[PDB]
């Protein structure tokens, strides 16, 4: 079902003249949707990467793993 | 620090339909015809 168009795709509902979608990015901003599973975007600002209550993260990667600390690193742990 | 004291009091602040006509667009209202009884009489005659 594909358009074509220099700008692109738009919709807003007419009960609330919203743009309720766009896609000339640099007017409007792009936000999360909800009920997201998984996202894979290709650089990341994270403050903190942290699991629930009950499983464990695992910062897997089938490439390499260059984790740099610039003002150092402090491993803490039970069994290391 | 007294330079920096702040002091507030209260103020007073203070600061969806969906429609569209067309003009017409009407069915072939009052469907019923027949070419019998016509025909039958200029075939008759
Ligand atoms: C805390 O994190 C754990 C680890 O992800 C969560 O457990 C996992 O939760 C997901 C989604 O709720 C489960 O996926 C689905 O589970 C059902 C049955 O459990 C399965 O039939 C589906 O096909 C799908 O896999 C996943 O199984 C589950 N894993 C385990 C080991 O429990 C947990 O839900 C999180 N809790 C909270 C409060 O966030
Ligand atoms: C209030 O504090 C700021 C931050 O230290 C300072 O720059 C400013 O000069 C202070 N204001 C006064 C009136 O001293």
């Amino acid at each position: 079902t594909s358009i074509t168009s220099d700008i692109g795709m738009q919709f807003f509902d007419p009960r609330t003249q919203n743009i309720l979608f766009s896609t000339d990015y640099e007017t409007h901003e792009f936000h999360l949707p909800s009920g997201v599973k998984s996202l894979n975007v290709q650089k990341a600002s994270t403050e903190r990467i942290t699991s629930n209550a009950t499983s464990d993260l695992n910062i897997k990667v089938d490439g390499r793993a260059i984790v740099r600390g610039n003002e150092g690193v402090f491993i803490m742990g039970k069994t290391i | 620090d007294w330079c920096n004291v702040s002091l507030v009091d209260t103020s007073v602040p203070e600061p969806g339909i969906l429609e569209h006509d067309p003009f017409f667009c009407p069915p072939t209202e009052a469907t019923a015809r027949d070419f019998l009884a016509d025909a039958l009489v200029t075939l008759l005659v």
